[PDB]
RNA sequence: CGUAGACGGUGAGAGCCCGGUACGUGAAAACCCGACGUCUGUCUUGAUGGUGUUCCCGAGUAGCAGCGGGCCCGUGGAAUCUGCUGUGAAUCUGCCGGGACCACCCGGUAAGCCUGAAUACUUCCCAGUGACCGAUAGCGGAUUAGUACCGUGAGGGAAUGGUGAAAAGUACCCCGGGAGGGGAGUGAAAGAGUACCUGAAACCGUGCGCUUACAAUCCGUCAGAGCCCUCGACGUGUCGUGGGGUGAUGGCGUGCCUUUUGAAGAAUGAGCCUGCGAGUCAGGGACAUGUCGCGAGGUUAACCCGGGUGGGGUAGCCGCAGCGAAAGCGAGUCUGAAUAGGGCGUAUCCACACAAGAGUGUGUGGUGUAGUGGUGUGUUCUGGACCCGAAGCGGAGUGA
RNA sequence: CUGUGGGUAGGGGUGAAAGGCCAAUCAAACUCCGUGAUAGCUGGUUCUCCCCGAAAUGCAUUUAGGUGCAGCGUCGCAUG
RNA sequence: AAGUCCAAGAGUGCGGCAGUGAGACGGCGGGGGAUAAGCUCCGUGCGUCGAGAGGGAAACAGCCCAGAUCGCCGGCUAAG
RNA sequence: GGCAGCCAACGUGUUGGCUGGGUAGGGGAGCGUCCUGCAUCCGGUGAAGCCGCCGAGUGAUCGAGUGGUGGAGGGUGUGG
């Protein structure tokens, strides 16, 4: 009601009019007026303790290993030649599930570029792994360098 | 997220009017006048659901008193004699018999007078 | 076999939010304020108790000052040192910081509430009589800077 | 808007170790002539605030 | 097929149809930021380290007296800054700062001048995003929009989107002066014909079934005959663990919300419908209640690096010892002349000894102490803080 | 008396004086702004079920139609 | 000292939550009033209504009998 | 005959004893709407909205239950 345009003056007199008492043209009761409790631009960042996130990710990964959906691949596609079809054939031979998660080192670009277009497959760098993407996909695949770096960072 | 109010009010108001079908005037056409006397109607239903047992028992006893006086005995004497004889038949069945078998009442009044004591004013 | 489908909150971790004044079935016509009154309109000040002078108003103040130039230390227990040093030996500010008994920057003092049975060489700033006697009786040394 | 403590209460009230609120007795600023000495002796010193006003005061100090 | 499965349309859910998307390319001319060759300007009359002794370095200023402002500081014991008015200093054994005040020592040189980098803001332009709205919402304005209209004023301030796939928007005939309509045709549909998707409720009828013109009524409910329709077994209508619509006739029967001790009240509000309309929101804010991890440790803000929620970040925060105003002491502390008792605490208990049994206190040996953080809920604080509502107070402008 | 043309602006004007008039409004005009002025005052507060279940008392109040405390309520914990 | 002791959901302390502080009637003991009010002010381990459905006194909160989990075209009763 | 709360015994939820009127008010458990996440699915062989019939739940209601209009989007589940 305090931000709408105009109508800062009394619509009419108190007594003698016969109609109900009002105070502003832009009252929430009126049509075209303001809203009773208006929302404002805002944020919902929730801080979660590091043990909380690490423990949750560790539980998710432990369940994944228990269900036997973790694998090792030395390289996804041949170097200096991005080929989405080769990656598709490789993943089809390797597994038959609809969605597969692959962890690839940052410096490897050809594999990510080749696998980007396909929709049910997603690629994440080992430093960018998160619980939501772990839970979303059906199969999870580790590259050798990525798994080694992740294990070393965990143990350090 | 703004939730503008299309079906939520409509479902409940329609169920109110649908339950209120069969009245006169604004009663069966208008909501604000339906819910009020809808609740009044159902409150009347609640009250007279208890009142119905009383009214039926009243009619039942009235018919039994009629039959007893036709057979030349009073209601109180008939009931007292029946209790003395130890017959556990209830006013529903007595009333249906009075509608049905005066032979049944003839036997019943005979039993009642047989079970009736010698003197009704004895100190016992 | 857990999917994003198989995620549930802890039993009782979720309590329903109360919608007040959302129908006479649960909370109606008053919104938990009851009948008429200033509490039914806005509020009452916390420090206001009907006009009479509040308990923060008809009471004297505490005398004396706060001594803004106060020097602060932290006590370290002789029993705690004995428990954390079964082998014993020389102990210093860095050693206590590593052991996590006091803040790293904060200045340390000790007292002799506990008992000492292991030879411990103590380096500190302020020594009390009880801690001094405990150190001397335990066949050790404790020097103060 | 960080909650503001009550400056009046803080200058008058202080907290014990266990969370009790201890307070300094009233009726000693002036007019001590006719007050008996034994009246004052039971009157100086501190005491814990009664549980009746503890709830209201606890809201005052921490705001 | 895919280094392009973003997005719209085409007669219905299209990456294989197009607009197009990954990816490459490309400017004759012009504009803003980034290098590379005449020419211009300065000093190498100058420069670096070495032994005693005779007007300048910012003036009506610092400061002072009164009177006022702004730093938390509201003349309080009041430093520091500034201003109006009067007075008014030294040039280095000079000064003022070091929170009314100074002896010895301790740190900086006032009245002169400017200076990029971190920051705030977005009328405008570009590219995107949305558990933001979808025509009483969202900007007042999806359409003649600050238009119509009101007020000569400063000004106030509206309502009004959808045919269809495309206008293929109904040739022609007939009734009618036209408006309006019926066929014939268009179209999938004209129960889509421009008053045009879906078309409810209040609203106004028609036709059908039943009831009602001896009838005293918050209008309904509980019984309840008759009439009409329907479903099965049995014949022409009769029952059957029957439904439906009406209901003649009897019992009971004083609308709803407020505010009240008290309402059918002849106390308040509602003519009706369709929508709109009320405990919401931010903080390392605080308390208590469930939930999660670690544990004598629990943890981060701001901020740095990843088209991404991730990793770093020990500055702080809350309990781990309290007592006292305090110096200070410390499982004790304060009061006190005092083991002489008290107040507060030593998490709480069990067992062993001593006293009175003035109710419990006093010393030993054991199990040995639980808070912090986010999540959600109730309350509380400051914000307008559940919503609507006054005559009135101040500033700026418009009009005799 | 009247046409024309101008000047006097809100705590101000003007006022053969009535608290008259200043654009149908005047014991302080009108429009915007602070402004969601402020309300111990009135009204309203929308889905359902299950359990428990009050007071109209005392104290004090620039207080009596509000408020805070105590009793009366509910939920949990503890001695049972 | 006993009795309910598969619980009155009894007591006391602490913690989280708001309501109330406008009562009325009747029976008792009273003041004022004129032993007048449906009056006022008290007391009541008084009751009722408030915050209560049913029957009875024609209607009628407060009097009399009696505590509505739901249903039954079942029986026994209280006041009357 | 049925639902619901408390309690005792035993068990991997039956039996048995009580209670269930309630305004302000407290506590507990739920229905429905919009918008997102995902596993997936429905839908021109007719979705949503619109208007009925029959059923079922102790309630807010539900029916992946169907009839007439409509011609373009929605739903289960667990979450927020
Ligand atoms: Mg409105
Ligand atoms: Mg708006
Ligand atoms: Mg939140
Ligand atoms: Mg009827
Ligand atoms: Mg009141
Ligand atoms: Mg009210
Ligand atoms: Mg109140
Ligand atoms: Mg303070
Ligand atoms: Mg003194
Ligand atoms: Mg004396
Ligand atoms: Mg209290
Ligand atoms: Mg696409
Ligand atoms: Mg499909
Ligand atoms: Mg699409
Ligand atoms: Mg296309
Ligand atoms: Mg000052
Ligand atoms: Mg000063
Ligand atoms: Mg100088
Ligand atoms: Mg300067
Ligand atoms: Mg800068
Ligand atoms: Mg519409
Ligand atoms: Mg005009
Ligand atoms: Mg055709
Ligand atoms: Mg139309
Ligand atoms: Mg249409
Ligand atoms: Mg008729
Ligand atoms: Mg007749
Ligand atoms: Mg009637
Ligand atoms: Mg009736
Ligand atoms: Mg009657
Ligand atoms: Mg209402
Ligand atoms: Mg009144
Ligand atoms: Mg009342
Ligand atoms: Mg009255
Ligand atoms: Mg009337
Ligand atoms: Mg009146
Ligand atoms: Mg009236
Ligand atoms: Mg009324
Ligand atoms: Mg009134
Ligand atoms: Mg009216
Ligand atoms: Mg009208
Ligand atoms: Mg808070
Ligand atoms: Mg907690
Ligand atoms: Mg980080
Ligand atoms: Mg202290
Ligand atoms: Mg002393
Ligand atoms: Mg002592
Ligand atoms: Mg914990
Ligand atoms: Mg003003
Ligand atoms: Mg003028
Ligand atoms: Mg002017
Ligand atoms: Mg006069
Ligand atoms: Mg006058
Ligand atoms: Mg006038
Ligand atoms: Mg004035
Ligand atoms: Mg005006
Ligand atoms: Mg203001
Ligand atoms: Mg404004
Ligand atoms: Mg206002
Ligand atoms: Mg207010
Ligand atoms: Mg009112
Ligand atoms: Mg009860
Ligand atoms: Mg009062
Ligand atoms: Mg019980
Ligand atoms: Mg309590
Ligand atoms: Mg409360
Ligand atoms: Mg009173
Ligand atoms: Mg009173
Ligand atoms: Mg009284
Ligand atoms: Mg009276
Ligand atoms: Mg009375
Ligand atoms: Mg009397
Ligand atoms: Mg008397
Ligand atoms: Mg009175
Ligand atoms: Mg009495
Ligand atoms: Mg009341
Ligand atoms: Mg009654
Ligand atoms: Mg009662
Ligand atoms: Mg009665
Ligand atoms: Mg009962
Ligand atoms: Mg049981
Ligand atoms: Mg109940
Ligand atoms: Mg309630
Ligand atoms: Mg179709
Ligand atoms: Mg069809
Ligand atoms: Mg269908
Ligand atoms: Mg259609
Ligand atoms: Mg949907
Ligand atoms: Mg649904
Ligand atoms: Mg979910
Ligand atoms: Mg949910």
């Amino acid at each position: 009601r305090g931000e709408v345009s105009g109508g800062g003056k009394k619509p009419y007199r108190q007594k003698g009019t016969g109609r109900a008492r009002q105070g502003s043209t832009r009252a929430p009761q009126f049509t075209g007026g303001g809203t009773v409790h208006g929302p404002k631009p805002r944020d919902y960042s929730q801080r979660t303790p590091k043990k909380m996130i690490a423990a949750a990710l560790r539980g998710a990964l432990s369940d994944r290993a228990r269900n036997d959906r973790i694998h090792a691949v030395t390289e996804l596609v041949e170097g200096q030649t991005p080929s989405t079809k080769s990656a598709k054939t490789f993943l089809g031979t390797l597994t038959e599930n609809k969605k597969v998660l692959v962890v690839i080192g940052r410096t490897d670009e050809v594999g990510a570029k080749s696998v980007r277009n396909l929709p049910g497959v997603h690629v994440i760098s080992p430093d960018q792994l998160n619980t939501y993407d772990v839970l979303n996909a059906d199969d999870v695949v580790f590259s050798v360098e990525a798994l080694n770096a992740y294990i070393s960072a965990n143990s350090k | 997220a703004r939730v503008k109010r299309a079906l939520n009010a409509q479902k409940k108001r329609r169920t109110v009017l649908k339950a209120s079908k069969g009245y006169r005037g604004q009663r069966s056409r208008l909501y604000r006048k339906a819910k009020e006397q809808q609740l009044h109607s159902l409150t009347y239903a609640y009250r007279d659901r208890r009142a119905r047992k009383g009214e039926f028992r009243k009619l039942w006893i009235s018919r039994i008193n009629a039959a007893a006086r036709a057979n030349d005995i009073t209601y109180n004497r008939l009931i007292q004699g029946l209790k003395a004889a130890g017959v556990e038949v209830d006013r529903k069945n007595l009333a249906e018999l009075a509608v049905s078998d005066p032979a049944a009442f003839t036997a019943l009044v005979d039993v009642a007078r047989a079970a009736l004591p010698e003197d009704v004013n004895a100190p016992s | 076999v857990i999917k994003l489908h198989d995620l549930k909150p802890a039993p009782g971790e979720k309590k329903a939010k109360t919608r007040v004044g959302r129908g006479e079935g649960s909370k109606g016509k008053t919104a938990g304020r009851g009948t008429k009154g200033t509490k039914a309109r806005k509020n009452v000040p916390v420090m206001f108790e009907g006009g009479q002078m509040p308990i923060h108003m008809r009471l004297p103040k505490l005398k004396g000052f706060k001594n803004r130039f106060r020097t602060e230390y932290q006590v370290v227990n002789v029993g705690d040192i004995n428990k954390a040093f079964p082998q014993g030996g020389t102990v210093g500010v860095d050693e206590l910081v590593a052991k996590g008994l006091v803040r790293k920057n904060s200045l340390v003092k000790v007292l002799g509430d506990g008992k000492l049975t292991v030879k411990v060489d103590v380096t500190a700033n302020k020594f009390s009589g009880s801690a001094r006697e405990a150190i001397t009786a335990a066949g050790g040394s404790a020097t103060e800077l | 808007p960080k909650a503001k403590t009550h400056s009046g209460a803080s200058k008058r009230f202080r907290r014990t170790g266990t969370g009790k609120i201890v307070r300094q007795k009233a009726n000693r600023r002036h007019l001590l002539e006719h007050k008996p000495t034994k009246r004052t002796r039971r009157l100086d010193g501190r005491t814990t605030v009664s549980a009746a006003d503890n709830s209201r005061i606890n809201k005052l100090l921490n705001g």
